């Protein structure tokens, strides 16, 4: 009921919470940085206005960090296999959804900062689409927190 | 701004009727408006008035 190979799933859930959110945040930072460093050569005044897709990418990695710390502080040697399965699910829920949120933030941020220098009114539309792209990772954060709140609830 | 760099004084030339009134600030004269109201009061307004020549 609480076997020896049970914290393997918890360690993979602690790893995958930060690994895939860092992959998503790294795709978002790379795409948005290629966008910024190609649109702020000619328009350097709106450089610090365009760093918002990179911040939205970094909040995804913060979401992964929080879940990985909370799964890390619930590991144990003699824990249940249910706890390991819930921690694996909570790691994957935030990781493979923050990866998708990072893909969306990178694509929207590149396409928005390459066209926001031409049209100044497109910035409040880019922020609005990136809010919907960052709520995609906030949903995985909520699912991971609700899973990890029940990892040790009625456990023998 | 950040879609254009300026670091040197820029000018806009306007001419308006001398009976005009701004509707962005009703109760003002155009001359009084330029100095006080216009871009946070930081507008420098300069004379540029010229008289009549001879028109064919």
């Amino acid at each position: 009921l609480c076997p020896v190979y049970a914290p393997f799933f918890g360690a993979i859930g602690c790893a995958s919470a930060i690994i895939f959110t860092s992959l998503g945040a790294a795709y978002g930072t790379a795409k948005s940085g290629v966008g910024i460093c190609a649109t702020c050569v000619l328009r350097p005044d709106l450089l610090f206005k365009n760093i918002v897709p990179v911040i939205m990418a970094g909040i995804i990695a913060i979401y992964g960090l929080v879940v990985s710390v909370l799964v890390c502080y619930s590991l144990g040697q003699k824990q249940a296999l249910y706890t390991g399965f819930i921690q694996l699910g909570a790691g994957l829920s935030v990781g493979l959804s923050g990866l998708a949120a990072g893909f969306a933030i990178g694509i929207v941020g590149d396409a928005g900062v390459r066209g926001s220098s031409q049209q100044p009114r497109l910035f409040v539309g880019m922020i609005l689409i990136l809010i919907f792209a960052e709520v995609l990772g906030l949903y995985g954060l909520i699912v991971a927190l609700l899973l990890n709140s029940r990892a040790t609830q009625d456990v023998v | 701004m950040a879609t254009a760099l300026y670091t040197a004084n820029d000018f806009i030339l306007i001419s308006l009727p001398q009976n005009a009134q701004p509707v962005t600030a009703p109760g003002s004269k155009t001359d009084s408006w330029f100095n006080e109201t216009l871009i946070g009061g930081r507008a420098f307004v300069s004379d540029f008035k010229i008289p009549e020549f001879k028109i064919g």
